[PDB]
């Protein structure tokens, strides 16, 4: 298990980039992350949205960028694809706010 | 390890001693996948340069040009049905 | 042969080492695909039965209850993932 | 190259056995010959018929009965199955008529 330690704050905002999708026309993606709970796990596709929307956005460059990090943010995120063969790709970043219950 | 989990673990090796070389890490570019055929195909030395140009194209599933491991894992089945085909007569 | 051509070559001489035993002799029953697993596969012996009937029932794509060899293949990518995923992290 | 010998007259009726089809319902099925020019290889289905159909027919049994065996059905014939995975049935047999060109 892999993951890179980042701090945060709650409440402050925080943009990442997250890349994956090959050279190729845009293609499919879903979103997962593990956490105690996992209240942030959303999935994401190349035309439409849903809950996770109104909390973090993705830039056209394939980035995130969420208003406000707070305590339900916490945890690890994970990025991954699924292409015509099984071609993913895997990475976990932990991410922790200043002040925990 | 057991004979089998042995073999699979030498295909596994080759595949990685070759991908790591340039570009991707974990991918076989043309080059790499080349001289992978080459250097460890019994008969890789042999083929026209043409046909194994068809044959890294074809590998190539998803089109990106860059032959990852399920690919590897197609070369492997194609490899395993021609010596079974044989053995049937 | 060259190392990948005699791994693949055992790989293909296991398979046909038991499936020729019973039934047809060409494909793994239940029995000789159990038998493959407990005797070939390192962890084969320390598996559940449960956990055995249930590898051996998806295996079974087309649904008769019989293992052909294009079944195995897809045994042998499983374990082929399994190896590659643990080397990544 | 494996193939058997089986002896037949030109013109006279021939009937055989070519099982494959597994204890599933119906699957599909496609019929193969190699020949010198070959022109009695036709695809066979579970739903419809061809033009070797009103030269050979196959039994509910999956056999196979011709009319009358001439020098256009000398060759050897063989029989395919076609599955979700790849169970294929090979078998070729070598036929030959009485008097030849």
């Amino acid at each position: 298990a892999m993951a890179q330690n980042i701090t945060a704050r709650i409440g402050e905002p925080l943009v990442l980039k997250c890349k994956g999708a090959p050279k190729k026309p845009p293609q499919r993606l879903e979103w997962k992350l593990n956490t105690g709970r996992t209240e942030a796990w959303k999935v994401l596709s190349p035309q439409g949205g849903g809950p996770w929307d109104s909390v973090a956005r993705v830039l056209p460059n394939g980035s995130l960028f969420l208003p406000a990090v707070g305590i339900q943010d916490e945890g690890i995120f994970r990025c991954q694809a699924m292409n015509r063969n099984g071609k993913e790709t895997k990475s976990n970043y932990r991410v922790r706010v200043y002040q925990i219950p | 390890a057991s004979p089998l989990d042995q073999a699979i673990g030498l295909l596994v090796a080759i595949f990685h001693k070759y991908s790591g070389r340039e570009g991707d890490k974990h991918t076989l570019s043309k080059k790499e996948l080349k001289e992978l055929i080459q250097k460890e195909l019994t008969i890789g030395s042999k083929l026209q340069d043409a046909e194994i140009a068809r044959l890294m194209e074809d590998l190539d599933r998803n089109k990106d040009q860059e032959v990852n491991f399920q690919e590897y894992v197609t070369f492997l089945g194609a490899l395993a049905l021609i010596y079974n085909e044989a053995l049937k007569g």
